[PDB]
């Protein structure tokens, strides 16, 4: 009787471990399909101000953000609940797809210390995987502020004298080619970095908005893809 | 303010002087006339496999059977350690998890992680299905590492640079553990329930008593963040690994930093360490997707247990000193004897 | 204990160059990177300039750049910061801290007065 | 630092040194290695045992 | 009158066989078209084609025994592909040190086995034309493994557990076609090489049974190879676009495309030898007929106007040319 016992309970319990394999199999697929992405930037960079209709879906430790494009769910983390250091708690994003970084181009010091967590993120051991999404928030507030001329860029950046619009860069519409300049700059600026420690591996994605535009979860999905596509040509050991 | 400053480097020096003159001898020359210990790598006897995100942390329990395992995904896994096969897998609120425990008894099961909130479970109920059993809330800062000591009080501890010790039944927080600086990463609990030792990333370990509020000691003596600890099993001993590829056993009573084990080859962090049952095998995992074996007497590297894709995370010794298992970021879990 | 004492500073005439010094003791000095942080009354921690494990490559920041020097010697395990004549909007409590990674290139060293390897700091003002 | 963070270092300092209770380190080394030695034979790591005897063969 | 049966090709029971619609007709045992030494060159030369075929197809025999990982789903049919193959090739090596003597349904009595009336034929032939026709349906699994990982992107390491379900058909597929081919006796004796292989003395072999799965499992994966290079094609056409610029896809086409064209092409000349062997029996019969009617004293055709024969080059470039599809893996393990 106890050696039929040891038997029913031994069987019993290869059927719950087969039924629970098979729900982490049926989840699996449902886990690796919905992207990651990890949003970083500072209390004035407009952090909730990138995506505006699906940001209200009808705890404060870690805010979330559902929103699907093309069928393809896109699962946004902003990590605010914590303290200042954060030289151990971003160790817990290894394997996130993408960071996306907001930067405000208004304020600068703020622009420094932006510049300075962009080379951390950028060089951090455990980051040198991640693709950056660069965005480039308050371009309309830049766009007042340097045609307002009571701050100077050189001030801050003793490097913008010497400095021009790149033949590559394609101006938008109806504005001066000063504030063209100033942009471009900010985006060199943060490129100087991003082209100099990562030898492939991953790359940044720089792309500017504001407070008005919409049409950021194009961008992102854009980038989404691209970055898949990368891993996939790297993981097949094509250089 | 001068005169705060001359107090404070009088009790600095008068505690080096004290220090170097309880420095008698070092140990290193004490463990001369002792035998080395022999090549005794380990192979691994059995691999665990289903998780889908990298493992953080690990639990063993009392008896030497059921492993606990987080996983980034958000799925608490308890594993059979013979036959290999899972009991449970406890899904969760919150995806980011960084520690997991198992009470003395096989009750309840414990969680924390980036939700600033400690989330236990039972696992023995009427209706036989896993559910939260309660929400311990409070701490405004990342969970790290969560010990039980029984069945109905925990102590946790938390990167607002305090640990806490809670009570179960009525979710308040019974004491509250202030005066580090940095965040406080790992947590191990003394045999006899009566101390315990925190180190965060101040160079700094704390040694503190659960009965009162108090910081009983304090030891110093590493270059970086302390990532793991562990007493030894007498219970008057500790070892620190910290980010500076150095170990370092300290003792509870001469309050002394006594052996650094380091290697000019080694530069990676060192994110997990536990002892053996005897206290002879030091077991460090490290960040160059290896582990490390060494001896306490004369600190030299035993052995070398390889076979992880990524770096390890967490490292555990049953308490009958049988298995050892290593929890690593390829969602595999290797056990070795 | 790891330690970073600081000197020099405080009481400067414009026009004169001199050498704030931090001495460390604790760590061995050459194999991590050490960073300048100053702050200002009524404002932040700001980052001012970092130098390398060799020396090699050292950064500042864009409002002290061609004024300032950082310079270091592993041998006597000492650090300096040369400073040429003053400006009027630089008075500020200067630390010099270091990042808790000793073979990388990325470091978190402006925290609210919580971080762990960074010393008292001397107080300058013109 | 702050004038109060300081008063609470500097009076923990002086708890912490109001109980010494330090001994010598070679005694405590010596309890190291008495606890090291008495406990040598049960330890299922450093010395090897019978794939019957333990069931992780 | 007609065709009518010889007296020397009568059979020895009802085989269910039809010879040009007279039953209990079968071919003689001596193929008669390699008179003198030729068909022993013949042998000597398939004979060198073996110690060849094997001493290629050995270099990616031993190439699964070094390591079992970093044989990705994509790369998992052409080790099962290669193997295969080789044991084709060794299985052909020792039929032919077999001897033709123990081949044929041994004065002018001898002649070939026509079903199951044999002794020697059953193992070998479901050995040979199911682990052939395994071989084929495995080159499409890679090709279909190919359009999985690179016309969708599957995972390239997590879809290995559907293996053991395109095994019951890989496996399968032949095995449920391998048996009628005995059950009904349509199952023949080779006598050039000492081989019972079907699809030799009659029509109705070779026509639904050996060359149209064939052909067809060669359409299906030359159709999703190509779907596959011009998948990839896209992808390296998004490449270009922008401020980079990528060279190893060049190399991977090439190398695709040169391991597709060493197997597909090959089989290709395979079944014209096939399609040509049988558009030209039918009427071969008929020419032999007439040319030996005064020696089997049997009623000659009155309009056998077309004489032809068959040739030493087409039979030497068939027997090289089936086992030459094996050795495509030693170019990936090369």
């Amino acid at each position: 009787s106890k050696t039929e016992d040891k038997r029913a309970q031994k069987r019993a319990e290869k059927k719950r471990s087969k039924l629970i394999d098979k729900q982490l199999q049926d989840e699996k697929m449902g886990y690796m399909c919905t992207h990651r992405l990890l949003l970083l930037g500072a209390d004035n960079s407009g952090k909730s101000t990138i995506v505006k209709q699906m940001r209200i879906l009808h705890t404060s430790g870690i805010f979330e953000t559902k929103f699907q494009v093309d069928k393809v769910n896109f699962h946004m983390f902003d990590v605010g609940g914590q303290r200042d250091e954060r030289r151990k708690w971003i160790q817990c994003f290894n394997d996130v797809t993408a960071i996306i970084f907001v930067v405000d181009s208004s304020d600068y010091n703020r622009l420094q210390e932006a510049l300075n967590l962009f080379k951390s993120i950028w060089n951090n051991r455990w980051l040198r995987t991640i693709s950056v999404i660069l965005f480039l928030n308050k371009q309309d507030l830049l766009a007042e502020k340097v045609l307002a001329g009571k701050s100077k860029i050189e001030d801050y950046f003793p490097e913008f004298a010497r400095y021009t619009t790149p033949e590559d860069a394609t101006p938008e519409p109806g504005e001066d080619p000063r504030v063209t300049r100033a942009k471009y700059f900010i985006r060199d600026e943060f490129l100087r970095i991003s082209t100099a420690s990562g030898d492939g591996r991953h790359y940044c994605y720089p792309h500017f908005t504001c407070a008005v535009d919409t049409e950021n979860a194009r961008r992102i999905f854009n980038d989404c893809r691209d970055i898949i596509q990368r891993m996939h040509l790297r993981q097949y050991e094509l250089l | 303010l001068d005169q705060l400053r001359q107090e404070a480097e009088q009790l600095k020096n008068q505690i080096r002087d004290a220090r170097k003159a309880c420095a008698d001898a070092t140990l290193s020359q004490i463990t001369n006339n002792i035998d080395p210990v022999g090549r005794i790598q380990m192979r691994t006897r059995r691999t665990l496999r289903g998780h889908l995100a990298k493992i953080y942390a690990m639990h063993w329990g009392t008896d030497s059977r059921l492993l606990v395992s987080a996983s980034q995904d958000g799925k608490l896994i308890i594993w059979d350690s013979y036959t290999t096969n899972k009991v449970h897998a406890i899904p969760l609120r919150s995806s980011w998890v960084m520690t997991c425990a198992y009470a003395p008894s096989g009750n309840y099961v414990a969680c924390g992680g980036l939700d600033n909130i400690c989330s236990i479970y039972n696992l023995k109920t009427r209706e036989g299905n896993v559910r939260v059993s309660r929400e311990l809330a409070g701490h405004t800062g990342y969970l790290s590492c969560c010990r039980f000591l029984d069945d109905n009080q925990i102590v946790t501890s938390s990167g607002d640079t305090t640990c806490a010790l809670w009570d179960i039944e009525t979710g308040q927080q019974t004491t509250t553990f202030t005066g580090h600086t940095g965040d406080v990463m790992s947590l191990s609990l003394a045999p006899d329930t009566r101390l315990f030792v925190s180190g965060a990333c101040d160079a700094s370990a704390k040694l503190w008593d659960v009965r009162e509020g108090m910081c009983r000691q304090t030891f110093t003596g590493h270059e970086s963040d302390i990532n793991a600890i562990c007493f030894f099993p007498n219970g008057n001993a500790f070892a620190t690994g910290s980010d500076d590829a150095t170990c370092r056993l300290f003792d509870l009573r001469a309050d002394q930093e006594l052996m650094t084990y380091s290697h000019d080859n080694i530069i990676c962090g060192i994110t997990s360490v536990s002892f053996s049952k005897s206290g002879r095998l030091l077991l460090a995992g490290y960040d160059d997707f290896n582990c490390n074996v060494w001896d306490a007497l004369k600190a030299d590297r035993a052995g070398v247990l390889a076979g992880h894709d990524n770096r390890v995370s967490c490292l555990g010794v049953t308490d009958d000193g049988m298995a050892v298992a290593t929890g690593s970021w390829d969602s595999f879990l290797k056990i070795w004897n | 204990q790891v330690q970073l004492q600081e000197s020099g500073g405080g009481l400067v005439q414009p026009g004169g160059s001199l050498r704030l010094s931090c001495a460390a003791s604790g760590f061995t000095f050459s194999n991590y990177k050490m960073n300048w942080v100053r702050q200002a009354p009524g404002k932040g921690l700001e980052w001012v300039s970092d130098i390398s494990q060799s020396g090699a490559s050292i950064s500042y920041t864009g409002s002290v750049k061609g004024r300032f020097t950082i310079s270091r010697d592993n041998a006597k395990n000492t650090l300096y910061l040369q400073m040429n004549s003053l400006k009027p909007e630089d008075t500020a409590v200067y630390y010099c801290a270091r990042c808790p990674a000793p073979f990388t290139r990325d470091c978190f060293d402006v925290t609210s007065t919580t971080y762990a390897y960074r010393g008292q700091g001397t107080q300058v003002t013109v | 630092t702050a004038s109060i963070a300081q008063a609470r270092k500097l009076v923990e300092q002086l708890k912490m040194e109001a109980n010494i209770d330090r001994i010598k380190v070679s005694k405590a080394a010596a309890d190291l290695m008495a606890y090291c030695e008495a406990h040598a034979k049960e330890d299922p790591l450093l010395t090897p045992v019978p794939a019957s005897e333990n069931p992780f063969r | 009158i007609g065709f009518w049966c010889p007296r020397h090709l009568k059979t020895s029971g009802g085989q269910g066989y039809k010879f040009l619609g007279i039953d209990q007709c079968a071919p003689p045992c001596p193929n008669m078209y390699f008179k003198s030494d030729e068909l022993e060159f013949a042998k000597s030369f398939i004979g060198t084609v073996s110690i060849f075929c094997l001493c290629a197809t050995l270099f990616t025999f031993l190439t699964f025994l070094i390591d079992v990982r970093r044989f990705r789903y994509p790369e998992r049919p052409i080790i099962y592909y290669s193997v295969c193959y080789s044991i084709v090739s060794l299985m052909y090596f020792i039929g032919f040190l077999l001897g033709d003597s123990t081949a044929c349904n041994k004065e002018l009595g001898d002649t070939v086995v026509l079903g199951s009336q044999n002794k020697a034929c059953t193992v070998l032939f479901m050995l040979l034309y199911f682990f052939t026709m395994a071989g084929t349906v495995w080159w499409v699994i890679l090709t279909i493994t190919w359009f999985l990982a690179a016309g969708r992107k599957w995972s390239c390491e997590a879809i290995e557990q559907k293996a053991v379900w395109f095994h019951a058909v890989a496996w399968g597929t032949p095995g449920f076609l391998t048996v009628m081919l005995l059950a009904m006796n349509k199952v023949e004796g080779d006598n050039i090489s000492g081989v019972c292989f079907v699809g030799l003395y009659d029509l109705d072999a070779s026509r639904y049974f050996v060359l149209l799965p064939l052909c067809l499992c060669v359409f299906v994966g030359l159709s999703l190879l190509l779907a596959g290079i011009i998948s990839l094609n896209h992808v390296r056409q998004v490449i270009q676009h922008d401020g980079r610029n990528q060279e190893k896809l060049k190399k991977f086409m090439i190398r695709i495309g040169v391991f597709s064209g060493l197997y597909l092409v090959p089989l290709v000349t395979l079944l014209g030898c096939y399609v040509y062997e049988q558009v030209n029996r039918i009427t071969w019969e008929i020419t032999w007929v007439s040319d030996h009617c005064r020696q089997y004293h049997i009623p000659c055709p009155y309009q056998a106007k077309a004489k032809a024969r068959p040739e030493l080059a087409l039979f030497m470039i068939k027997y090289l040319m089936t086992l030459i599809v094996g050795i495509s893996a030693v170019f990936w393990v090369g």
